[PDB]
């Protein structure tokens, strides 16, 4: 064939891709503390001889969206949202270090806080809160623990909440949806990101996803239209190819 | 499947969900010592297509 | 010698056969499930390769293997599958639709060249036979 | 060569690169 | 082996419980999840249901 | 629980998702049936002389 | 000496 | 067995199974 | 020696 049918057609699948992207950004417009994905199409010249003429299109995904996001005001002490680029820390499924913004923290029965199931990270480790306490977070992250029955008075300081800054291009979302450190930034700034303590968080406020809508919107317009136009230059190639094979007759 | 039409079929199921726990929020309003519910959404596992 | 454009043309024939089969194949069963062990349909597609062994660089086309593809099997999230894993999550074949239906067209045209190929030196060697009245 | 000649080396590999290293 | 076929098949029934609406008659039933009703079916056999 | 009726549980998204599958996964195998039609045209004819 | 002819070797992929 | 060629045994009769039993 | 030609035996069917 003329393998121009070969440049549209991945300029139609990587559309998809695209699309596959935008979709799953969409669903998650109500996920609390979640990161959009941003997507981009990069053209990748065929090297050759002997005229360069095609030019492959590929979708790649430059990092996440780190813009603040909205928040939500609920009246509760463990809902906690974290200033513009900082990060919480939590222990990842593999027993690593990991970052979110999700503040949703919840107590166990044990007394174990917990962020989507993975244990909260301080300065001194996993944070073990004494069992069915109530628990108020400061605006640094200081914990104070109310033990019930005892009064107001026993309110005291328990562990603090390890806040990290990092900036989106230091920053890489693993498999599982919680942010790591690149391998340069991490080769900076070492293995495991020092406290800022420069960093505040607001107790009783949940913070949203940052999917914006409309650039969401005309993402879909364009790639509904590009997508279109690929298969009119599909089609042409293949009626092209149909009118050329008559050559080899006689 | 298209995993363009199962990932917005998704995205509607949960929006679906989140309204179904504000219809009961809603309806529940005069019952005694009932605690409102409040849903909560995670994304599910990033596939890796080509690596950085 | 034109005798060995048959073999070479029907060998071309025979495997964009094969290559228009396997991208039926995948059309198909892009959306399946599962297959009779259990496992999720994986992309098949066919290896092209010459066949030139008596010493020579041109001899044609030949269908070395059909391969399954490598890349990754969609996951979709489904707790009350049987098949869903530890996590909830079952395999959907990684079937590129657009690229199947190319290959369809592609196959088809390369198909009719060849076709084309094999009936003018099918008239070429008729025409031979009637060399010198 | 000119485009559509005949020549004594084969061409080139032809490679794609995403990135350039 | 390059053929390969498609078949439609229906791996059971979905057991998610629907909708209950209120109908202040004494007689109407909801069971709870992954609960059963028990009637007895046309052929003189044991039938299930919601 | 009595007093209460329990209806169905079709979901509306998914069956209306799965229509749309439907119909564009037949366009496709309509596709392919033509293609294949169109392509044994040919072969049928290498058959003369 | 080949492969995949088709899409699976026509479309950019990463290094090996 | 190269496709394409002559052999004395049959070829053997094919099975398309729903399930493995 | 043979049977339905076309659609009816080019369909998957229940072992019997």
């Amino acid at each position: 064939m003329d393998h121009a049918i070969y440049t549209a057609m991945g300029a139609a699948s990587q559309t998809l891709n695209q699309q596959a992207v935008t979709a799953s950004n969409l669903a998650n417009a109500s996920t609390p503390g979640f990161r959009a994905q941003l997507n981009a199409l990069r053209a990748v010249p065929v090297d050759g001889l002997s005229l360069a003429t095609r030019t492959l299109v590929t979708a790649s995904t430059p990092g996440a969206d780190m813009t603040p996001g909205q928040l939500d005001y609920t009246s509760r002490p463990l809902d906690v949202a974290l200033q513009q680029d900082g990060w919480l820390v939590v222990q990842a499924a593999d027993g690593a270090e990991g970052y979110t913004r999700n503040g949703n923290i919840q107590v166990g029965p044990t007394g174990q806080l917990t962020i989507q199931g993975h244990p909260v990270i301080g300065e001194g480790g996993p944070i073990t809160v004494p069992e069915g306490s109530e628990i108020t977070i400061a605006a640094d992250g200081t914990i104070s623990a109310l033990n019930p029955g005892d009064p107001p008075n026993t309110v005291a300081p328990v562990g603090r909440l390890k806040l990290v800054k990092a900036e989106g291009n230091e920053v890489q979302r693993s498999d599982d949806g919680l942010f790591r450190l690149t391998a340069e930034a991490q080769a900076e700034r070492g293995a495991v990101l020092a406290a800022d303590p420069s960093i505040r968080i607001m107790s009783g406020v949940l913070e949203g996803s940052n999917v914006k809508p409309v650039e969401a919107m005309t993402d879909m317009i364009a790639n509904a239209r590009r997508f279109e136009m690929q298969m009119k230059v599909i089609t042409s190639v293949d009626e092209n190819e149909g009118r050329a094979n008559q050559l080899l007759s006689m | 499947m298209i995993s363009s039409l199962w990932i917005a079929k998704t995205g509607l199921d949960a929006q679906q969900t989140n309204m179904d726990v504000i219809a009961n929020n809603l309806a529940n309003v005069s019952t005694n010592g009932f605690k409102r519910q409040r849903a909560v959404f995670e994304d599910l596992l990033y596939q890796t297509i080509r690596q950085p | 010698a034109l005798l060995n454009i048959f073999d070479i043309a029907g060998s071309a024939l025979a495997a964009q056969s094969k290559r228009l089969n396997v991208a039926a194949s995948n059309l198909a069963n892009a959306d399946s499930v599962t297959g009779p062990d259990g496992q999720p349909y994986r992309a098949k597609q066919v290896v092209f390769q010459v066949d030139a062994a008596p010493g020579q660089a041109t001899g044609g086309v030949k269908v070395a293997s059909v391969i399954e593809s490598q890349a990754p099997e969609k996951l979709v999230y489904e707790p009350g599958n049987p098949l869903a894993d530890a996590n909830g999550y079952v395999k959907m074949p990684n079937v590129d639709v657009v690229g199947e239906m190319v290959n369809t067209m592609s196959a088809s045209r390369s198909y009719q060249a060849n076709i084309e190929v094999l009936n003018t030196v099918k008239s070429m060697m008729l025409k031979t036979l009637t060399l010198g009245q | 060569g000119v485009p559509g000649a005949l020549s004594n080396q084969p061409a080139p590999p032809n490679e794609a690169p995403i990135a350039t290293p």
